[PDB]
């Protein structure tokens, strides 16, 4: 069946450049037009790009017009996004989905990957293991949010887990 | 040259078996330059993708069951849900592509009332609380790998300062 795979996705500086692939699998690649969708870290949903099934036709809103390339290569069956000039307003997670050109827009979404715009290095060019020592105490402030994390939704399971057991 | 999709409510707190009816208001009218109306309804689940399930006002998409139904009149679009099951459940998402550039609606949650409270999902199967158990497992692992790439995000500059030694 329908099996689409995002990649490409990673970390990068404003003004940057970056590149995502999607590899379709389980169907005839050049029948349906393409498209990418972003969905912001506040979960909104914005239409990206749209290419044909060949390629010829390409569409994108005026956000990322000029910055952002859609494109293809229906012998590979992938689909391409050209971004440059990445601004903070990027930072999202982009889907590539298929389409059925005259009817509906996205039918079959991809588990899609994370494009993070990095926002700080001029005063980091010192003592070298003190910059050793600060990489290294930043790690159980991540656990410590992980945790939190953690415990939230095992307060979120409790109810469910207790409505088990009642019965 | 915008069209504003105004969702409503932001959140629609139901009991299974309820009727659920979410709205969709279009700024401008969105009649489509071959005649059609590009209006559809998106329903994510919660760490998972969205997945179609109305599409040009009134037509389901393959697989989406008779309890949903979808109606409009010109700006404004409902989307109805007759016997509301726990397969439902999530943010649904209206979208309009007749005009250029193609916007998406801000969302509705339709969510359980009182699923916080354990007397009521009593009602409930032992089969539909696990799938609500293991619902929650996306949600956590994709706002854990939110916190670690804000570490990475922090991390990188510190790297490079030491590839820079
Ligand atoms: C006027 O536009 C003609 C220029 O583009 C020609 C491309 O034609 C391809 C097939 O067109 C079928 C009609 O499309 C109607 C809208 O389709 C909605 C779903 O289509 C998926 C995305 O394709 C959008 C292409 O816009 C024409």
């Amino acid at each position: 069946e329908v099996q689409l795979v995002e990649s490409g996705g990673g970390l990068v500086k404003p003004g940057g450049s970056l590149k995502l692939s999607c590899a379709a699998s389980g169907f005839t690649f050049s029948s349906y037009a393409m498209s990418w969708v972003r969905q912001t870290p506040e979960k909104r949903l914005e239409w990206v790009a749209t290419i044909s099934s060949g390629g010829s036709y390409t569409y994108y809103p005026d956000s990322v017009k000029g910055r952002f390339t859609i494109s293809r290569d229906n012998a590979k069956n992938t689909l391409y996004l050209q971004m440059s000039s990445l601004r903070s307003e990027d930072t999202a997670m982009y889907y590539c989905a298929s389409a059925y050109d005259g009817s509906y827009y996205f039918d079959y979404w991809g588990q899609g990957t994370t494009v993070t715009v990095c926002s700080y290095e001029f005063l980091k060019s010192w003592t070298v293991e003190d910059l050793q020592k600060r990489l290294l105490a930043l790690d159980p402030m991540m656990e410590q949010e992980i945790e939190e994390i953690r415990q939230k939704y095992q307060s979120k399971r409790q109810p469910i887990l207790d409505a088990i057991e009642a019965k | 040259m915008d069209v504003l999709m105004t969702q409503t409510p932001l959140s629609l707190p139901v009991s299974l078996g309820d009727q659920a009816s979410i709205s969709c208001r279009s700024s401008q009218s969105i009649v489509h330059s071959n005649g059609n109306t590009y209006l559809e309804w998106y329903l994510q689940k919660p760490g998972q993708s969205p997945k179609l399930l109305i599409y040009k006002v009134s037509n389901r998409f393959s697989g989406v069951p008779d309890r949903f139904s979808g109606s409009g009149s010109g700006t404004d679009f409902t989307l109805k849900i007759s016997r509301v099951e726990a397969e439902d459940l999530g943010v649904y998402y209206c979208f309009q592509g007749s005009h250029v550039p193609w916007t998406f609606g801000g969302g509705t949650k339709l969510e359980i009332k009182r699923g916080s409270d354990y007397e009521f999902l009593k009602s409930w199967t032992v089969e539909d609380l696990q799938k609500r158990l293991l619902a929650l497992d996306p949600m956590m692992e994709q706002e854990i790998e939110e916190i670690r790439q804000k570490y990475q995000c922090k991390r990188q500059p510190i790297l490079d300062a030491i590839e820079a030694k």
